[PDB]
RNA sequence: UGGCACCUCGAUGUCGGCUCGUCGCAUCCUGGGGCUGAAGAAGGUCCCAAGGGUUGGGCUGUUCGCCCAUUAAAGCGGCACGCGAGCUGGGUUCAGAACGUCGUGAGACAGUUCGGUCUCUAUCCGCUACGGGCGCAGGAGAAUUGAGGGGAGUUGCUCCUAGUACGAGAGGACCGGAGUGAACGGACCGCUGGUCUCCCUGCUGUCGUACCAACGGCACAUGCAGGGUAGCUAUGUCCGGAACGGAUAACCGCUGAAAGCAUCUAAGCGGGAAGCCAGCCCCAAGAUGAGUUCUCCCACUGUUCAGGUAAGACUCCCGGAAGACCACCGGGUUAAGAGGCCAGGCGUGCACGCAUAGCAAUGUGUUCAGCGGACUGGUGCUCAUCAGUCGAGGUCUUGACCA
RNA sequence: ACCCUCGUUAAGGAACUUUGCAAUCUCACCCCGUAACUUCGGAAGAAGGGGUCCCCACGCUUCGCGUGGGGCGCAGUGAA
RNA sequence: UGCCGGCAUGAGUAACGAUAAAAGAAGUGAGAAUCUUCUUCGCCGUAAGGACAAGGGUUCCUGGGGAAGGGUCGUCCGCCC
C-alpha cells in the first residue's frame, strides 16, 4: 500500500521563504531587578536572588 | 472546550495515590519537588486541613491519618504543622523556581521554613 | 463583553426577590391524605381546586423547583415537575411524621408499585 | 435607536402566573462625550465610552479621548448610529416608554478550528464497519476532472465566529427599582460576559 | 410518537396487546376523508389520529379479529412542558378506539387520562374520564 | 442503446447506498399572468425568472421498477449515468462446489445460487483557519463611516364579512387576519437529561495497621448499584424567511398615428407578485480606487557623512467559561488575580468518642450535620522589590488658507 | 478538529440496512418444576418458583443444609 | 525508467514499540530525570519464576573509557580491555 509518490520536489526557490513566519522571536528585553542581569520573562536572578528581595542563592 | 481549572495530567488514580509517597517527603524531610502544578493545586492540601489539626480530637486525624501515610503526618500536624502557623489563613511556604532539569522544561522548587 | 470590577447580581439575586412574597410551605413530607391544588384554567375561569393529588416530596433550586415527586398509577406513572414559583394555585398543605426514603427525587422504583409502598421505605431485600 | 451595554448573566423569571423562560443582562451608561457635527465624519454618530476599569496606568493616549465634560474610567468605546436622543446615559429606561421589541447580537463561544460536521451539524455516511472514515467527515464533495477550485463555499475548520448574530425580535421582562436592570425571553448572545450593541426593530413590515 | 411502541392497556375493548406505528392529520377533530392533510414529522401530540397498527383485536362484539383500521392513540412521553413551572407526562399512555372518520367509540375509559386533552378538542375526551 | 478505434495497457477499478452536495430550468410544489366546453370546491394546458424546497417502510447491489401510506409535489438533462487519495463488493465479474441442457472427456453461459482481504506518513494547487510580516511616507493604543466576498427565502391546517358572491339540490372564494407543525440558523443556562475517571453511601474476594468499629491498593486507568456541580448539546426554549421603493414576464390603460376606425402609435405615464438596488450580520476605505476622529514623544549636535534623553508593542509572575501557538481580558503593588482559611448551599444524609439490651448481628442520642475537586463571595496571606526592547520631531509641487 | 479505546441515555427498540457478524445483550448452585418430535437413553443441565449473610433452642456437627423469632441495605452466592 | 558509489528530498513533521502508575532523599561529578544505600506505588507471579532441551559461544565477574552502537542521550552493557 502506497499513497501517490513523491514525484516532484521542492529543493531550492522555495525552502527558502521558510525562516520568517517562525524564526525564533529575537529577545533582549530586560536585564534583571536591580545588579548584574537576567531576569527572565518575570523571573528572579541566580545571581543576586531577587526581583526586589529575599531569594535564591548565589 | 472547557475551562475553570483544576485538571489532571499524570494518572487518574494519582489523586489519592501520589503524593503519599512524593509528598510525604515533607513530614520528616520538607525538600518536596513536584510539577509547576501539582504544587499549585496541592495548595489545596498542605495549608488546606489545618482547622481540624488546631488541637485534636480523632475524626480530624482520619483522612488527616491515612490520607498520607506515615506518623509525622499526625504526630506533628497537632502540636507542630497546625500551631506553626495557627495564626495566618492560607499562604506560608515559598513555592516558586529551583533551576529547571536542563534539556526539558520543568521546575519543581523545595519547600522549607524560616 | 461584561466582565471588569463590578458585584451587579442584585438583578440576579434582589430583583429576582423583589418579584416573590411567598414562604412556600417545604414540607417534603410524604403520604398525605390532602395538599395543594392547582386553581387551572378551560373555560373564562371557573378556578377549580383538584390539579393532583400528591404525597408531597422535593425541594429544587430558585424559579423552577421540579416540583412534582408524585404521578399516580391509573395512568402507570406521570410525573410534571411543576413550578413552585407561582401565584396562581391553591396555598399548599403539610401532614405526616413520614418515614422518609430520601427525599428530594428517586426515579426509581415508579413502578414497583404493587401494595406495600404507602409511606415507607427500607425493605429486607 | 438606544441603549447598549454588556452582556453577563441569565436565569428564568415569573411572568403572570407562572414561571416560563426568561433571560437577563447588566447594564449603566458610559456616556456620549463625543459629538461632532455633519461636515466631515459623515452622518450623524456618536461614540459609546465607558464601563468599569481603572485606565490609568492603561495607556497614555487614550485617556486624552477622555474630556469634555465628564470624568471617571473608560474600559471600551464603540458607537451606534443616526439619530436623536439626550446626552445621558445607556439604559431602557430613557424617553421611549418601557415595553420595547430590542434586538440584541452577540460575539462567539471559545472555540477553534474544528469540523465542518458541526458547521453543517448533520455528518451523515454510516460506517459502522471499516472505521476508515469516523463519521466525522462529509465526503463526497468532488466529481471528475473538468477543472476544480473547491469553489468559495466548503466551511471547512477555520476560525469560527465572534462575529454579529443580530438576534432580533426579543421581548423584555420587567422594569425594576435600581440603577437601571433590563432583562430580555430568549437565549440572548454573546458568551457570559458579553458586550452586545442593542439595536431597534428591524424585521421589514 | 414512534413506529412500533410498546405500550400497557388500551381501549379495554379486549387484550392487553396493542400496536401503532404509521402517523396521520390534517388539523381536525372529526371531519372526514379528503385526500392529504399533514404528517411531515416524526411521531405525535395527543389527541391527533395516527394510523396504529391494529395488531389484535376484541372479544366479539362489535370490533373483529385481524381487523385492520385507522386506530388512533391518547398521551406520548415527548416534548411540551405545563407552564406552570412544572410538567405533565407518562412513559407509556394508552391508546382507545377512535372511528377513522373520526368518530370517537369511548365506551368507558378506565384508569387517569390527561388534562392536556382540554385543547385538543376534546369533545368526547374528558368526560367518562376517570382520574383528571 | 450506439456507429468512430484519436493519446489514454510504463496500467484512469461496475453499479448502487449514507453524507457534501453545489449547477441548469425546460419550473417538481408557490407567485402574478393567456385561455379554459371552469359557477363555487379542485383543476386542464400554456408564459415568465429562480427566491426556496422535495419523506419514511418492502426487496434488491440495485439504475430502473411496481406494491403501503404520506407528501403543496416527489422532477427532467448536470457531474467519465458525481466521487473508495470514504467505506462498502452487497450483486456479480477472477479461480470451490451444486443444478439445468450441452462437448466424447477435460469443460461452456451480463443462465441461478452460498461465503468470498481491499489500500495506502496530505510538500502541495485549492479550500476551512490562525499567525510572520510588508503598507500608500513622522512613529502609535483604539474608536470609525464604505465598493463589495458570503450567509440570504418551501409549505398543509381552526376561526372571521364564511355557511356569503356562486350553486335549481351536495358544498364553498379574489383580501388579509390572531392561530398548530416539520428535516431545517443560532443562542442560552437558571424548566428537561446525560455526561463526572475520584466527593460519598451500598457489597464479595486479597493485603497493610498485631487487632477492631474504621480506611486504603485490584478488578476498564470509579470493580460492582446509584448519586453529582463549572461545562456541552439535542428531545431542552426562543427567534427564522412578512412592510417597501427602481424596474420585470405573464397582462391591464389614459391619445389613439402611418391604411382619416381600432389595438398597450416602441413618440407622454401608470398597475406587475419572486430575482436584480435595498432593507439582518461578518469582512472590510492595504479594494496599490493610500477615507475620519479621541490619543503619546520632541525648542539639542558628531561613527550628498553625523547625539546624551521616551510614553504606546513586548520576556512576562499568578491567572481567563480565550486557546496548539494566539488576536481580546484581569493584578506587577498607588496590592482584593489563581490557591489556603472563613460565613452558606452542595452530595455521602444524621461521621469519631462513650454508655447501654445483652448471645448480640445492630439500634437509639448528642450531628438534617461531620464529611463537600474548580460554587456569589470574602482573606489583599502561599505570589507580587526590580529589572528590558522601536532612544524620535512630517518626502516633491501647486492650490483653498495664516500676521 | 478529528482519532483508536470505554462507559452512561429522554423519546421507538432494529423502522437501520443486502441479513440483529460486529456492536451489545445474555445464559449461578440446591430444591421442586419440564413439550410438538422421539431409534425414548433424548430433545431442556429448557421454560418457572423459594433461598442461600447474620443471633439462636439443633445434625454425619473437627465442614454443608435445616420446622423457627428476627437483624442491615433500594436489592444478600450479591465483586468476578 | 539502467547498475554501483556518493549527495538527495518526502522534513523535521508521523513516530521512541504492545498506555502492564510513580515521587524523592542521598552516592557521584561535567551538569544529573530515568545508576547507586533506600521508606513509601503498582503489573506478573500456571508468570513476563528457577532447573533440565536446541541454540548462540562468550554470556558472569575484578572493574574499567564514549569513537559507535542500545532508534534521546547518559558517568549502566552482556560495546570495547
Amino acid at each position: 500500500a502506497k499513497h501517490p509518490v513523491p514525484k516532484k520536489k521542492t529543493s531550492k526557490s522555495k525552502r527558502d521563504m521558510r525562516r520568517s513566519h517562525h524564526a525564533l522571536t529575537a529577545p533582549n528585553l530586560t536585564e534583571c531587578p536591580q545588579c548584574h542581569g537576567k531576569k527572565l520573562s518575570h523571573h528572579i536572578c541566580p545571581n543576586c536572588g531577587y526581583y526586589d528581595g529575599r531569594q535564591v542563592l548565589a | 472546550h472547557g475551562k475553570a481549572g483544576r485538571k489532571l495530567n499524570r494518572n487518574s488514580s494519582a489523586r489519592v495515590a501520589l503524593a503519599r509517597a512524593q509528598a510525604t517527603a515533607l513530614l520528616r524531610e520538607g525538600r518536596i519537588q513536584t510539577t509547576l502544578t501539582k504544587a499549585k493545586e496541592l495548595r489545596p492540601f498542605v495549608e488546606q486541613l489545618i482547622t481540624t489539626a488546631k488541637g485534636g480530637d480523632l475524626h480530624s486525624r482520619r483522612l488527616v491519618a491515612q490520607d498520607i501515610h506515615d506518623k509525622d503526618v499526625v504526630r506533628k500536624v497537632m502540636d507542630e504543622v497546625a500551631p506553626k502557623y495557627a495564626e495566618r489563613p492560607g499562604g506560608y511556604t515559598r513555592i516558586l523556581r529551583v533551576g529547571t532539569r536542563r534539556g526539558d522544561g520543568v521546575t519543581m522548587a523545595l519547600i522549607e521554613l524560616v | 463583553q461584561t466582565h471588569i470590577k463590578i458585584n451587579r447580581g442584585e438583578l440576579l439575586r434582589g430583583i429576582e426577590q423583589d418579584h416573590t412574597r411567598q414562604l412556600p410551605d417545604f414540607r417534603p413530607g410524604d403520604t398525605v391524605r390532602v395538599d395543594t391544588k392547582v386553581r387551572e384554567g378551560n373555560r373564562t375561569r371557573s378556578q377549580a381546586f383538584e390539579g393532583v393529588v400528591i404525597a408531597i416530596n422535593g425541594s429544587g433550586s430558585r424559579k423552577s423547583f421540579t416540583v412534582r415527586k408524585i404521578s399516580f398509577g391509573e395512568g402507570v406513572e406521570r410525573v410534571f415537575p411543576f413550578a413552585s414559583p407561582l401565584v396562581n394555585q391553591v396555598t399548599i398543605v403539610e401532614r405526616g411524621k413520614v418515614r422518609r426514603a430520601k427525599l428530594y427525587y428517586l426515579r426509581e422504583l415508579r413502578g414497583k408499585a404493587a401494595r406495600i409502598k404507602s409511606d415507607r421505605s427500607r425493605v429486607m431485600k | 435607536m438606544k441603549g447598549i451595554l454588556g452582556t453577563k448573566i441569565g436565569m428564568t423569571q415569573i411572568w403572570k402566573n407562572d414561571r416560563a423562560i426568561p433571560v437577563t443582562v447588566v447594564l449603566a451608561g458610559p456616556c456620549p462625550i463625543v459629538q461632532r457635527k455633519t461636515a466631515q465624519t459623515d452622518g450623524y454618530e456618536a461614540v459609546q465610552i465607558g464601563y468599569a476599569p481603572k485606565a490609568e496606568r492603561k495607556v497614555n493616549k487614550p485617556m486624552q479621548g477622555h474630556f469634555a465634560k465628564a470624568g471617571v474610567a473608560p474600559t471600551r468605546i464603540l458607537r451606534e448610529f443616526r439619530g436623536f436622543a439626550p446626552d445621558g446615559d445607556s439604559v431602557n429606561v430613557d424617553i421611549f416608554a418601557e415595553g420595547e421589541k430590542i434586538d440584541a447580537t452577540g460575539t462567539s463561544k471559545g472555540k477553534g478550528t474544528q469540523g465542518v460536521m458541526k458547521r453543517w451539524n448533520f455528518a451523515g455516511g454510516p460506517a459502522s464497519h471499516g472505521s476508515k472514515k469516523w463519521h466525522r467527515r462529509p465526503g463526497s464533495i468532488g466529481q471528475r476532472k473538468t477543472p476544480g477550485r473547491v469553489y468559495k463555499g466548503k466551511r471547512m475548520a477555520g476560525h469560527m465566529g465572534m462575529e454579529r448574530v443580530t438576534v432580533q425580535n426579543l421581548e423584555v421582562v420587567e422594569i425594576r427599582a435600581g440603577e437601571n436592570l433590563i432583562l430580555v425571553k430568549g437565549a440572548i448572545p454573546g458568551a457570559n460576559g458579553g458586550l452586545v450593541v442593542l439595536r431597534s426593530a428591524a424585521k421589514a413590515s | 410518537i414512534m413506529p412500533q411502541s410498546r405500550l400497557d392497556v388500551a381501549d379495554n375493548s379486549g387484550a392487553r396487546e396493542i400496536m401503532c406505528i404509521r402517523v396521520l392529520n390534517s388539523g381536525i377533530g372529526g371531519k372526514g376523508l379528503t385526500t392529504g392533510g399533514g404528517g411531515n414529522k416524526r411521531y405525535a401530540h395527543v389527541g391527533d389520529i395516527i394510523v396504529a397498527s391494529v395488531k389484535d383485536a376484541a372479544p366479539r362484539g362489535a370490533v373483529k379479529a385481524g381487523d385492520v383500521v385507522k386506530a388512533v392513540v391518547v398521551r406520548t412521553s415527548h416534548a411540551i412542558k405545563r407552564a406552570d413551572g412544572s410538567t405533565i407526562r407518562f412513559d407509556r399512555n394508552a391508546a382507545v378506539i377512535i372511528n377513522n372518520q373520526g368518530e370517537p367509540r369511548g365506551t368507558r375509559v378506565f384508569g387517569p387520562v390527561a388534562r392536556e386533552l382540554r385543547d385538543r378538542r376534546f369533545m368526547k375526551i374528558v368526560s367518562l374520564a376517570p382520574e383528571v
